[PDB]
């Protein structure tokens, strides 16, 4: 039934006694379901550290990912490019999926076609799909640019990319002049991250490769900035920002922050903003080239340092305050801008944030996870802060980036608790809650499954989850949020302690019982 | 708009396309006449999408994971290839049920194999037997396990039948081996199709020869309902109060039990024929089970619906549907006098996936709109044939829809709403359009039967009239 | 006891069985305490409707109030001037209680001295506390202008401010030329609001009102800006961003942003930045004269229009989108500059934001209170929103404003079961949320008792606090937000949409139970 | 620094000041002698302060509403007079207390008459009046009201007495009107002696004639307990361990009913000196209760303590004192062994109201830190007295310290920590120097007896070895 003045949608509507009633009968009748007690005793059986030992043993399933595969990575890195076209050879249910988990994450659209391989292409492969496509796509959608990706039906049958775009300039599907980037991208190589790099130096290589020999390094006395993989807006903003605070003439390579924050004004724009053709061909004439997130632009590096001939700085990702620093003085030295005097201020507002803080923040224990440079910028980060980053779990992680986070650790007296996991998934992150209780989790919207599951064994075992990554679809807007630079620092640390607030106020909410610590001045 | 506008719409349309695309679109694209009772008259369906025109479709991958297994909610269902299909897939469908989540129910979790290198070229078989054996060492409450082909099983020969069959019999349980790797068919129509075919095959004729099922004369199943919402148990709960017996519902909230039962129901209840129909053949064929198609999209098709079930049964449940229509009345009754003046006259376009773009015409004229246009990203010719006599004259149609069409359709039509999917909707709100949901439900719903027509009713009101589409244009532009 | 490993402060060390039996025994043996069940039927009765009317009938006893008194206000928009120090003739109690108060939600040193009237002033006056107090403040502090309030005391024995500031130049405690406006600033009259208004009129008074016959409206061709009481830094951060964008010359007469945000960076700065004397000297020669929140700026409004001729356009505080589009609009009429692309972007990206959201707000029911301007704002969006504000509390609101508030509320079919209280205070408010719940209360600290007493009657009863005001002491840093412009706009839709997700969370969190709708994707 | 070179760090900074000033500050600055038994010998104070100096006191009113009586956790307290005193006050102090507030606990509420205008001229008894009766219907459990006159009372010549009276025997309730005016005395201090004499004039004696209470040979009261984050609770607990009973704490967490217990007990225990004094010298005068200052900060002072207790009973109490002592012994040790290293020979500059500047020192020792500077808002020289051999030869003392001063003495001295109050805290902090907050705890606490000591440990070393101390420094400066 429904109340015509209080309309109750799925929650609580199946609360009402007559659907609980009829859940219950289509349980008992039909459902054959394990006694309650049995999956009682299963549950707490998951929560213990037998269980932990059997989870940690797996070789072969996977459960709960924490990671996706490379064409993600490989749109993200196109869309950051002036009216490109992401375009992903291979099958079109990749692409379905691929607009559908950055709609869900930005709130945006997504724009990005597929040639839609089907069985047929197994016989002799994709080459007149990659004709057809790329012809319809630049009639329909008019880019200026289509940058191309794989899918990995594509890429187990061995379509040779290069050949299959020369092919279509050849047979005048597309004009010879009009800008056809490529990469491989398969989805069982690594991860999404790895999709924006292979992309990213495709792009390069395309722009670049074959024009070196009129380049001289610091001619356009600029730096190149390469992002990566980044699904934070204000991260792209803050670097721009700060970069133009010190007057630092400078290069964003692949700059999505336009189209994925368009306004609504009653137009769809499907293209805005983004690095012009004209910045990639002349980024080998920039001072030098500095990577946001080394740890997943291994191949750009190589390129960039190999055929740009830039001296690529050692730089961590620009997350806290000694890493942002080092950013800063790095491009000091590369650029001769001394930093501002408004920098120098918004980092000492950090500090007094810190100062302020430091207390709450003192000693709390955190399980987290993501990305490998955004992992280990919060790691660091918390470390400065005096937090415990107590389980580190990087599914995409590697060896030697574990290596670099181990470090960072020994460094401190704050990671004397610390592990670092890489290619365990979020079924194990959940076991290490269970069995080594941190206060906190941060991490992306997968994480409120174990948040649920920590819950059910009872309120003194939850472990809540502050949303900080990637996917985000269970908030609005978080997207706009910033983790890198002072700004990043100041937004994570305001979301920390007041995660800590939040969760004391409700823990002494309850009225002569823990009411006396409720105090009104934190 | 007239039919001579509409056509000429068409036309201008296409204009932008390549000769090869624009002779195809062309047929994919008609002027609605409900005389015609043979779609294939009128437009070309099912067939392959054109390169690069953006496509909304989905590949068979998603029909048989994403919608007919994945909601099985005492089954595990192994994404079996590498990472990325189960990862974007994950609790994407909001296929409701009831159960502990990691004990006695998978359904928003993601099994995988996340394939790697050395099984692209040595095989996945190997590791998905032992892959098996973890499965039933870390989640033993299961009741059996599907195997979700993707892309590369079938590209690299893999024989996960075989696996199946022995894992199968080493542990004494269902283990579902499915063929619904993407590059089959054109879309997830072909994954519904081969994910009953694995039903059939696998679980359905598990009881055949077991007699201990204690059956009434009133026991049907749900079938090919998803439960998007709660929808499936907001029908249900009418079906119940009619004095039927809903022994199964397919998929959503579903048990393999219950599955396993349903050859014993008298009659078989299809809302998604698109999907369903396949298993509801092949039922009536073994079983002799009738199977029949309803709509419980508002108050007109419910009890319309309502009334043509009972009519299959004596008269007491004639006589208890009758009780049911007087009970909900008043209910509906007052979500139409305070929401149809709300909504009356508005005009909204649809496009959606194989059942929803005609089955919910229905509950919008309940709230008098009018759908000016619909369309489906995977329909067949039966869909189109049962669509043609539910849309107005002169109304637009549009098979597996591009983007680029959609937008100008839109552009020049100006729809008060627009209904579809989250590739669509970010596009018409900035264009100023009222967008809604209509796979997901916009995280609202149900929408299926009376409690569901209230919500949908409010929702529908809540975004065609939000204050926030007046606010689009700057005061000083 | 304490394990050292794991130390207990007050929360949870409590609640060892210790503690427990300790306080059991206290309560039994000599508290004489109300039985369990009469405590359990009081609290029951103070929910009721019964209760709620006899609470409305009060006219002697205020419990809970919503209001400060006027001094704290003067010494806020005293701070904002460079290089001055609030100094509050009378008690010193009082200012011990202003520093501490400010400090608290600031989280930042408040300079503001007092003159330390004992009761042997009440024979002669305060007037050799003025004397020395002046001379010892500018000798020990120098700053470059001492702003002058009063404490009640000083203000019920009849102090003549101006004549004992005369006085103190004439007798040579300070040097005539040395900037000393005044006002008088009874707590018994109004609230902090109007101190805020007092202190101000009585500067621009100060630095104006015997100069006038050189000025020329229009001359310097800038737009004075008047903020008023605002204790979120970004509200006067975004008025400067919004303006400079907008290529308009303006002057922010009392500017404390810089003073309450001082680095950390080794030395303490006593003063930093706000308006200059010659500001405030040139302000008559602005082209006009907005007040940001002119339901407490009356009476500058009057020495505005009065003295400096300014015809003060009548705009609504710039919160939400049309009065933020109004605001601009008039700003680009005075000032003949077009509202640039910039700020077009920025309004359609709120706009975005809204039609993203707007689901979730759709029909939610909030109660909510602090200052007028802040009220009325936040009542606007809330309508933009779709969103009900059910009760609309200002406990320093007036007759004409409620009126203006009810105009507003007639205009929108959002209004329609919303009622605002003027007089009222959080005994009231806590009254109607029990009465008439809605989803939650938007608020300062204090509403967090309200929220435990709703939580008290059951966890369906409980009404979640959105921390949005002045204080805030119970959370970190919030201070940093922006209520005003598109940017505070956006603030408020985030906080208030994730405040609605966060709960929904909450509430379906309950495994096999309610999380049938524990969506992964909202 | 040497007391010659302390002499001039005084000499130094009083240079800035007018002739007037100066020559009173230089009063209340000295080098401290343990020697010295008399300190009006060496220091000036509970004096006027100076105007414009920003001194850090604060009113009457704070010691009496804010310190005393608002603790009283059944009573209601009326700030009387406008609306700041009441709202500044409100929850600032940690008074912890069990109850349910609203209903038979009201201690974070703040309850005001709320003075217009109006009232300010033509007097505020009949509102007064008016309000007592509107408490008594809307909180009927409260146990009692208080009325805390806040500067306009006394100025404009109301009859609270009159009012207290006659109200109170309408109601047959206990109503004290408090002349707590901040137009009196110099600071708090004040504060608590007009208190003080409230609770023994209008209170304390209600019970003298009423002999229904069983006393034991083992009866005490905490006196000057305000219970911060829970401080009377942590010696509540030793004082019952160590079999003695404590009938009354004065006044955290403090009932009505206890208070008029307490002229039953057998001994006063005191740990405010400053502020409860006047009703120990009273209880003694009256009722022959002998009182005795004691000390619980740090396991040094709380041993000697309870071994002083235990000593004024029989041989049973001095044993469990013993029982006490070993029970707590391997748990204060822990706290030692972890961090005393971690603080050893760090300095500290204090700088509180009354009684912890002088009784915090043996906690800091105990962790081998030293105190090199310490002083008062509004300490008397009785407090001094007290001061003097706590302190070390030649360390800094201050009384009524201007802000001006205490920077300059902090940038000269260079301790490792300052603990002072939360008008202090953001300066330091700002300097690069730990602040820990010694009125309110930092929100931590409680930091009496020995469950106390561990959380005072942790909360120094968590502050003072904090890595946000190291980085104030941009690495490019
Ligand atoms: S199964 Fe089908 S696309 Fe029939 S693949 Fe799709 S939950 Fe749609 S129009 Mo998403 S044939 Fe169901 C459908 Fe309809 S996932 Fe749902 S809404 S009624
Ligand atoms: S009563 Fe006094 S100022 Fe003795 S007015 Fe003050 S809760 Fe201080 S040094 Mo705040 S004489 Fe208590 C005090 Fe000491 S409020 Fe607390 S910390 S032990
Ligand atoms: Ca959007
Ligand atoms: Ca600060
Ligand atoms: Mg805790
Ligand atoms: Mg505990």
């Amino acid at each position: 039934s429904q109340q015509v003045d209080k309309i109750k949608a799925s929650y609580p509507l199946f609360l009402d006694q007559d659907y609980k009633d009829m859940l219950a009968k289509k349980r008992d009748g039909f459902e054959e379901k394990y006694p309650q007690d049995k999956i009682d005793e299963v549950f707490q059986w998951t929560t213990t550290k037998e269980y932990q030992e059997l989870n940690f043993q797996r070789e072969a399933l996977t459960v709960n990912p924490a990671k996706a595969c490379q064409p993600l990575g490989a749109v993200l890195c196109a869309l950051g490019f002036e009216k490109t076209m992401p375009y992903v050879h291979g099958s079109q249910g990749c692409v379905a999926y691929f607009r559908s988990y950055f709609n869900r994450h930005f709130r945006e659209p997504v724009s990005c076609v597929s040639d839609s391989m089907t069985e047929d292409a197994a016989v002799f492969g994709g080459q007149q799909n990659m004709k057809d496509g790329l012809q319809n796509c630049k009639a329909t959608y008019k880019p200026d640019m289509i940058a191309v990706s794989t899918t990995c039906m594509a890429e187990v049958i061995g379509d040779d990319l290069n050949a299959f775009i020369n092919n279509s300039k050849k047979e005048g599907f597309i004009p010879d002049e009009f800008p056809v980037p490529f990469a491989h991208t398969p989805s069982f190589v690594g991860s999404h991250v790895t999709g924006w790099d292979n992309m990213f130096e495709g792009i390069a290589r395309y722009f670049t490769l074959k024009s070196m020999d009129d380049k001289v390094v610091g001619s356009n006395k600029k730096i190149n900035i390469v992002p990566g993989f980044e699904t934070y807006l204000g991260n792209f903003r803050v670097i721009k920002r700060m970069l133009s605070e010190m007057g630092v003439g400078y290069s964003l390579l692949s700059d999505p922050e336009e189209v994925l924050d368009t306004p609504a004004d009653g137009q769809f724009r499907m293209y805005a903003g983004g690095t012009t053709q004209e910045e990639m061909k002349d980024a080998p004439n920039a001072l030098n080239t500095v990577l946001l997130q080394p740890w997943h632009l291994e191949k750009t590096k190589k390129f960039v340092e190999g055929t740009w001939k830039h001296e690529v700085p050692k730089l961590n990702i620009p997350m806290g305050l000694d890493w942002t620093d080092e950013f800063l003085m790095k491009v000091s030295e590369i650029s001769g801008q001394p930093i501002p005097a408004s920098l120098t201020k918004e980092r000492g507002r950090l500090v007094d944030m810190m100062t302020d803080s430091h207390t709450w923040l003192h000693g709390k224990r955190f399980a987290l996870w993501g990305d490998p440079d955004f992992v280990m910028g919060l790691v660091k980060f918390l470390l400065e802060l005096g937090c415990e980053p107590v389980h580190i779990l990087c599914h995409n992680g590697n060896k030697r980036w574990k290596k670099a986070v181990d470090a960072i650790l020994a460094a401190s007296p704050y990671g004397k608790n610390a592990t670092v996991y890489i290619g365990k998934d979020l079924w194990h992150l959940r076991s290490l809650v269970f069995t080594d209780k941190p206060d906190f989790m941060i991490g992306n919207s997968y994480g409120k499954f174990i948040q649920r599951d920590t819950l059910h064994k009872g309120k003194e075992f939850e472990v809540p989850l502050i949303r900080i990554g990637f996917p985000i679809f269970d908030r609005h807007h978080l997207h706009r949020s910033t983790t890198l630079g002072y700004e990043g620092a100041m937004q994570i640390l305001t979301t920390l302690v007041n995660s800590i607030l939040e969760r004391l106020d409700e823990e002494t909410r309850g009225m002569q019982a823990t009411d006396y610590n409720h105090d009104l001045v934190r | 708009m007239s039919r001579e506008e509409v056509e000429s719409l068409i036309q201008e349309v296409l204009e932008v396309y390549p000769e090869k695309a624009r002779k195809d679109r062309n047929k994919h694209l008609a002027v609605n006449d409900p005389a015609v009772t043979q779609s294939k008259k009128c437009i070309i369906s099912n067939k392959k999408s054109q390169p690069g025109l953006m496509t909304i479709r989905g590949c068979a991958y998603a029909g048989s994971k994403g919608v007919v297994w994945g909601p099985i909610k005492d089954m595990i269902h192994i994404s079996h290839g590498p990472v990325g299909c189960g990862q974007y897939s994950r609790a994407g469908r909001r296929n409701y049920y009831i159960g502990t989540t990691g004990v006695n129910a998978f359904v928003t979790m993601n099994f995988t194999s996340d394939f790697q290198e050395k099984d692209i070229v040595f095989g996945g078989d190997k590791k998905l037997a032992k892959l098996i054996d973890e499965v039933e060492t870390l989640f033993p409450l299961n009741k059996g396990i599907s195997v979700q082909s993707e892309c590369p099983i079938g590209l690299i020969g893999d024989d996960i039948e075989s696996v199946s069959k022995v894992k199968g019999a080493e542990l004494s349980k269902t283990i579902v081996p499915v063929r619904c790797e993407g590059f089959r068919g054109v879309s997830q129509s072909l994954g519904h199709h081969i994910a009953n075919d694995a039903v059939r095959d696998w679980v359905l004729g598990k009881r055949d020869e077991d007699t201990t099922f204690a059956s009434t004369p009133y026991d049907v199943a749900i079938i090919g309902d998803y439960n998007i919402g709660g929808d499936a148990w907001s029908s249900r709960i009418l079906l119940e109060e009619m004095g039927l017996r809903c022994v199964a519902q397919w998929s959503g909230d579903g048990s393999i039990s219950e599955i396993e039962l349903t050859p014993k129901v008298k009659l078989n209840l299809v809302h998604c024929y698109r999907s369903m129909n396949y298993i509801s053949r092949h039922m009536e064929e073994k079983y002799g089970i009738p199977w029949m198609e309803y709509n419980f999209f508002g108050p007109t098709k419910t009890i319309e619906s309502l009334r043509a079930i009972a009519a299959k049964f004596d008269e007491s449940i004639q006589k208890k549907c009758e009780e049911v229509i007087a009970k909900y009345k008043p209910e509906w009754e007052a979500v139409v006098a305070k929401y149809r003046p709300r909504l009356e006259g508005k005009r909204v376009m649809l496009y959606i996936g194989g059942l929803r773009p005609r089955h919910v015409i229905g509950a919008y004229e309940d709230l008098g709109m009018e759908v000016v246009g619909t369309g489906y990203e995977f329909a067949h010719n039966d869909d189109y044939d049962r669509t043609m006599k539910e849309m107005g004259d002169s109304t637009l149609l549009y098979d597996d829809v591009t983007g680029y069409e959609f937008e100008e359709f839109v552009k020049r039509i100006k729809p008060d709403l627009i209904g579809s999917g989250i590739k669509e909707k970010f596009i018409f709100q900035k264009m100023g359009i009222p967008f809604r949901e209509m796979h997901s439900w916009d995280y609202s719903g149900p929408y299926h039967g009376f409690d569901g027509f209230a919500i949908f009713a409010r929702d529908m009101d809540m975004t065609l009239n939000n204050p926030c589409w007046k606010k689009l244009q700057a005061p000083w532009e």
